[PDB]
């Protein structure tokens, strides 16, 4: 009985502020960001643990059911839409903006 | 206190690790000359008070298995002869079998040019193939090889009987069975004997069930790495058997076509008696509450209000969209979506699954290397013991209140898997140092 | 140097079946699951389902049972793999754009995706 | 109790059993079986015989128990005798000491070594 | 004498040579090569165990040594006198090739017995 | 810690210290490999074999009965062990090596034989 709940629908942030989007599931989570429709791109497989050649600005953490992804010092690039996967579920992601 | 460090040589502790076992064994495939002597009474040493972590999918035990039960196959195929001259241009006709509509094809009467005892000579020879070892190129056909690999036919004399083979640790190793039952695959195990070889494993090439293999003790066992991924396969062991009569009625009388100097190519000449179509028998009434008892513990893991459908194979190769195995020598591809039909909801008469036979066999889904399994006469008959299934669930969204299950594909490490799920390896480390009063 | 090309945008009336391909190279095709995602404009990706590339064996959720086909080719000495996702009842709610995923892990970690086919009805 | 029966026995209860662990420990391509069984049988010879010259470098050679010279420090067990030799199993103690067994072997190599050392000295005088 | 000389002289005679016949037990590309490697091994091995053997009854690195363990009569009833001087070893081991096990059984618990004394005497 | 044949250009007083150094190395591990493996085998038993004969079974530095000849070598204790080094005292000696293996052997004999006498009386 996989379930997912992600709390920010809308998401607008400054340069260079620290912005956390909260996945809470139950599994194994990943990470991932779409940009404007085209191919996404895995940003963190498992809680934590972060794909070669992401920029380190993305970090995850993981405590109970609950998943943060806290990602600072924004910037152009990372305005995107960003989502998370159990298994063969994905929630509809938040939309980061200015 | 005054405690000293005391070497201790010969102390009953061990650890994981990865060793080559050998094998012992009480013309074959698999070499029973090559085996050691088994032991006559095997000895099953009960260690009391003694948990162990075990695991299933990291067993380097079935790769170890797969690795030699491979390398077997290649060393009893490497003597026999080639079949290079047999990928040539062939006249198929259909066998004389009045016209029963569909399943016409399925033997194709087929006429070629083959090379003799002497080079500048060829003879016309004709040879009965069946419809899955053709592809058309309106007559010309040609074996269904010739682009992808090279055949070799298997020696006649060699049979593909399984012989049970026990798995034997070296000097230095130990062989740790959880005698619990109700043990999943993983975790803790408070029953815990060592052996010194493994329990006889008779090496059965099968998919969507496995057959002659161990019968549980208490119920139906399912286990799988995660129930909650759907890639995995699951592995259901029966506590019964489901026995299952396997026939290929037709005489298929075996000819013998030289070749070349000193090899001879054994092919279908003449079918003496009525055409009729290879089969398996299952009993419905041990089938059916079979599903019952795999149903009632699938529901363990799933929910008590599911709904737990069967269905038959979504799709793929030949080898996984049907029970596939070797019955006295001919590869058996059987249908079996009678078997899986069914909807359970939480609340002597015989299925019929018609097999085609195949002689082009590429094994253990290797793509470079095919085999020609020669033509067998007379009638043969089988009877196997159905002790498990391997299985795929749905998957997609799960959350209403139903679970599709399908039969699994075979990798052959499941078929292994479902074996050596009881034992582990270990090594067992003697040297130990404590602290005592005592002083040189 | 992996690399999952997809084929070009297609349009097709209802009704009329479509022959989506991924062309997978560069890595190791058989040890690694292909997926496929579905992506309707202004909504989250939904799951089409997995093949096995060494045994061709598809798995799909019961919405598109008896619809979606997932189907693998192999060329010579395996260096490229045609994945075909074929849909044959098509509807106007199918208007969705298909990646082709693969899975590298236990963690379904969908390392590379596919470019998009855009599926308009 | 036979080949590794004492495992869940206590340290104590284990120390009376060392012969029936010590025999096991050496009881046991032309072919597929061939080159990896002799691999293995090569390999097993070679650990046996680096046990038995780690037990010769140490003095304790040709004993299964043996007594040596260096001290217990307290910081690799604060444990006492009683809840070592009557409680806990030489599985759970292994998995105790598993980071101080370097140091402890490094040390009773020393104290062989000056044992040795001190010995020469006092049979040439 | 050689290797083996002594097989024909009395037993308190090849007491004295027993270390020529002791010391001659240790010395596919080819035919020769995997044979010659297997027959290595099988000489390694044996000597091996035949060390350990030793080293497990306390007479380790030593070509003669006492035993604990009373010769108990069921095995043999032979005077001393006798066996010294008018047998050879291979009529010996023909008359007590039965009861190895058991006598090798009682080595092994009369050693662990010895040892766990030793252990005590010296821990007070 | 030295290392592996550190003292091996000291003199013999720092270089005895280090005999467990060179011991430990002798044990640290195709056909031609196995043949290899199995030949340092052979030859870390024959020397074992060799001391066992000398009754310096499981000893490093093992004492034994034997007078040392002058014939052998006319140097004193000090100029050996203080002004040479292990290599120079091997080429001192190369040619006088077995009659001393040799009578090690039947001093280790006369040793057992009357062991055997005295604690058979
Ligand atoms: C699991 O079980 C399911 C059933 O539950 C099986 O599905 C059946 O698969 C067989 C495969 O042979 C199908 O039979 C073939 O189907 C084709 C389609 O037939 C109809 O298609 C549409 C239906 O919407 C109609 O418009 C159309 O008029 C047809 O009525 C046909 O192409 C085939 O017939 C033709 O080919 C054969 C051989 O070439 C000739 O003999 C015929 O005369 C004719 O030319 C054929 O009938 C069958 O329809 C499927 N059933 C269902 C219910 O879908 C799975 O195959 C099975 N899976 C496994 C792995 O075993
Ligand atoms: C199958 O995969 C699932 C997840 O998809 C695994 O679930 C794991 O379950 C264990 C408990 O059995 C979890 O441990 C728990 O962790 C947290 C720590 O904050 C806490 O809730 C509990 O105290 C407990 O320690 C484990 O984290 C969890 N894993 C994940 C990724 O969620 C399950 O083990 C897998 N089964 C297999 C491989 O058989
Ligand atoms: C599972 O195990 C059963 C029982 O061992 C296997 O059935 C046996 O198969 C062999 C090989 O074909 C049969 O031998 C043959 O029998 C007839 C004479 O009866 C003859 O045609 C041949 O000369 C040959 O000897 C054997 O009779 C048969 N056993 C029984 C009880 O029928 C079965 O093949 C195994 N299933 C697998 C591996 O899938
Ligand atoms: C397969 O076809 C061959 C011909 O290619 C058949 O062989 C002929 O059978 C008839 C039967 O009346 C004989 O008179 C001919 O002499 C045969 N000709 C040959 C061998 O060249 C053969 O019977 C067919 N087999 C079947 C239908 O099972
Ligand atoms: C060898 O030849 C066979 C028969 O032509 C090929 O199988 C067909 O391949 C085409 C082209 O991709 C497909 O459209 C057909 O559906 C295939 N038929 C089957 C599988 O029955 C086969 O691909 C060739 N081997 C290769 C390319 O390795
Ligand atoms: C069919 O399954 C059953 C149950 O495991 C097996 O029948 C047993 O056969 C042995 C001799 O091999 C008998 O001693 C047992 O009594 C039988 N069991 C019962 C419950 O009667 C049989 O071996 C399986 N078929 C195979 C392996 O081909
Ligand atoms: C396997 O068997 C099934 C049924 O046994 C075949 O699928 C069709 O089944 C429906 C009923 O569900 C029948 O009305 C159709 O006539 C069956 N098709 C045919 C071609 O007979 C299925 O085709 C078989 N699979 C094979 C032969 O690969
Ligand atoms: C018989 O063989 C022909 C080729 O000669 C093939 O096309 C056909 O399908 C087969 N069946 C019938 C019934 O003619
Ligand atoms: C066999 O050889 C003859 C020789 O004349 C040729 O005409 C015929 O077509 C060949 N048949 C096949 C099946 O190759
Ligand atoms: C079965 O699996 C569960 C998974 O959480 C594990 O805790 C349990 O110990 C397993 N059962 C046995 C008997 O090992
Ligand atoms: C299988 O055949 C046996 C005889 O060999 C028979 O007793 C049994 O009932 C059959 N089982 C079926 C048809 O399911
Ligand atoms: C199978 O057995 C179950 C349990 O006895 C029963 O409810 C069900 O109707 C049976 N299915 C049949 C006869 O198809
Ligand atoms: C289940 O599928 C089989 C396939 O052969 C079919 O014969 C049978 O009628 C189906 N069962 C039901 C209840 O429709
Ligand atoms: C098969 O044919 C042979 C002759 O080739 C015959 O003796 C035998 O009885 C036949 N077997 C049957 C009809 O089962
Ligand atoms: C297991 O431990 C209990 C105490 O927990 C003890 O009484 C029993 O003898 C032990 N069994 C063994 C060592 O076989
Ligand atoms: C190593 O020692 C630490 C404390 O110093 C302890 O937590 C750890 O468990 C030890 N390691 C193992 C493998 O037991
Ligand atoms: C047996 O041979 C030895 C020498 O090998 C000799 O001393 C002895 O006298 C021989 N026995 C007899 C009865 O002469
Ligand atoms: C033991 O072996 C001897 C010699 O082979 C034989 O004669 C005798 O019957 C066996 N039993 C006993 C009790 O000595
Ligand atoms: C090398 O020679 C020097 C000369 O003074 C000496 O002190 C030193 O110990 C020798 N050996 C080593 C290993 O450095
Ligand atoms: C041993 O004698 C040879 C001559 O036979 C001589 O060349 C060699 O140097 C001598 N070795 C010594 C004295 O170490």
């Amino acid at each position: 009985d996989i379930q997912m709940t992600q709390s920010p629908s809308s998401l607008s942030a400054s340069v260079g502020d620290t912005v956390t989007i909260t996945c809470q599931a139950n599994g194994y989570l990943n990470w991932y960001q779409q940009r404007r429709g085209k191919a996404p791109k895995l940003l963190i497989y498992d809680g934590s643990k972060l794909e070669r050649g992401v920029p380190s600005r993305f970090s995850g953490r993981r405590w109970g059911q609950e998943y943060n992804l806290t990602i600072n010092n924004l910037q152009p690039e990372d305005i995107a839409t960003y989502f998370c996967q159990v298994y063969e579920f994905v929630v509809p992601g938040t939309r980061l903006d200015l | 206190e005054n405690l000293w460090v005391t070497v201790y040589y010969g102390v009953p502790v061990w650890k994981d690790a990865e060793t080559t076992l050998f094998c012992a064994s009480d013309h074959n495939v698999w070499a029973t000359h090559a085996c050691v002597p088994t032991d006559p009474n095997p000895q099953e040493i009960h260690l009391e008070n003694v948990t162990e972590e075990f695991n299933m999918w990291k067993n380097n035990m079935v790769e170890q298995m797969h690795t030699d039960i491979i390398s077997l196959w290649d060393q009893s195929l490497k003597p026999c002869v080639k079949l290079t001259p047999l990928c040539v241009t062939l006249q198929c006709t259909n066998v004389t079998n009045n016209i029963t509509d569909d399943m016409r094809g399925e033997l194709k009467n087929c006429s070629f040019n083959m090379t003799t005892e002497l080079r500048d000579k060829k003879q016309k020879v004709y040879s009965l193939f069946y419809r899955l070892d053709v592809v058309q190129i309106n007559k010309e056909y040609r074996l269904i090889n010739c682009n992808t690999s090279a055949i070799t036919q298997a020696c006649p004399k060699v049979s593909f009987e399984p012989i049970p083979i026990h798995y034997c640790a070296p000097a230095g190793f130990a062989i740790l069975k959880c005698k619990d039952k109700k043990f999943n695959g993983t975790g803790p195990c408070p029953s815990v004997s060592t052996v010194q070889c493994t329990h006889g494993i008779k090496p059965v090439v099968s998919t969507q069930l496995l057959l002659n293999g161990s019968l549980a003790e208490e119920e139906v066992m399912i286990r799988s790495e995660n129930i909650t991924n759907n890639a995995k396969n699951i592995l259901v062991q029966f506590n019964t058997p489901v026995q299952i009569n396997c026939t290929r009625p037709n005489n298929n009388t075996r000819k013998s076509i030289r070749i070349g100097p000193g090899q001879a190519f054994y092919a279908t000449g003449d079918i003496i008696g009525d055409i009729r179509q290879a089969h398996c028998n299952v009993s419905k009434a041990t089938w059916n509450e079979t599903l019952g008892k795999v149903v009632k513990q699938l529901r363990k893991h799933f929910g008590n209000n599911t709904i737990i459908r069967f269905a038959n194979s979504s799709g793929g190769d030949l080898e996984v969209t049907t029970h596939s195995f070797n019955c006295g020598g001919e590869f058996f591809y059987c249908n079996t979506s009678g078997l899986f039909n069914s909807t359970w909801i939480s609340n002597n008469d015989s299925i019929t699954l018609p097999c085609r036979i195949k002689q082009i066999i590429n094994m253990w889904q290797r793509i470079g290397q095919a085999m020609y399994a020669p033509p067998i006469q007379g009638v043969i008959r089988c009877v196997s013991n159905i002790t498990g299934l391997i299985l795929t669930r749905d998957g997609g969204s799960t959350n209403s209140t139903t679970e599709t299950f399908r039969p699994g594909g075979g990798d052959m490490r499941d078929n292994w898997r479902s074996e050596l799920y009881k034992y582990k390896v270990v090594k067992i480390e003697p040297l130990g140092v404590a602290p005592t009063r005592c002083k040189r | 140097q992996v690399q999952l090309l997809q084929s070009g945008a297609a349009v097709t009336k209802p009704g009329a079946s479509v022959r989506v391909s991924c062309e997978a190279s560069g890595y190791n095709i058989r040890d690694y699951f292909i997926h496929w995602w579905r992506q309707a404009p202004g909504q989250g990706l939904q799951w089409v389902g997995w093949i096995n590339p060494k045994t061709g064996q598809p798995n799909n959720p019961r919405q598109f049972q008896g619809r979606v086909s997932l189907t693998r080719h192999a060329s010579w000495d395996f260096d490229t793999y045609s994945f075909y996702m074929d849909l044959k009842a098509l509807r106007s709610d199918d208007t969705a754009v298909y990646f082709c995923a693969r899975q590298r892990s236990d963690y379904w970690d969908f390392d590379v995706w596919g470019s998009g086919t855009q599926v308009t009805v | 109790l036979g080949f590794l029966g004492a495992a869940g026995s206590t340290m104590g209860a284990a120390s009376m059993t060392l012969t029936v662990q010590a025999r096991n420990l050496l009881s046991g391509p032309g072919t597929v079986w061939g080159i990896k069984q002799l691999q293995a049988r090569v390999l097993a010879v070679e650990r046996y015989l680096r046990d038995q010259q780690l037990l010769g470098i140490w003095g304790c050679s040709g004993k299964l128990i043996c007594c040596t010279n260096v001290p217990w420090n307290s910081s690799w067990s604060n444990r006492n005798l009683s809840e070592i030799w009557d409680n806990m199993t030489w599985l759970q103690w292994d998995k105790e000491i598993s980071n101080y067994t370097q140091i402890i072997y490094g040390l009773l190599e020393e104290s062989q070594n000056q044992q040795e050392k001190n010995e020469q000295d006092l049979l040439a005088l």
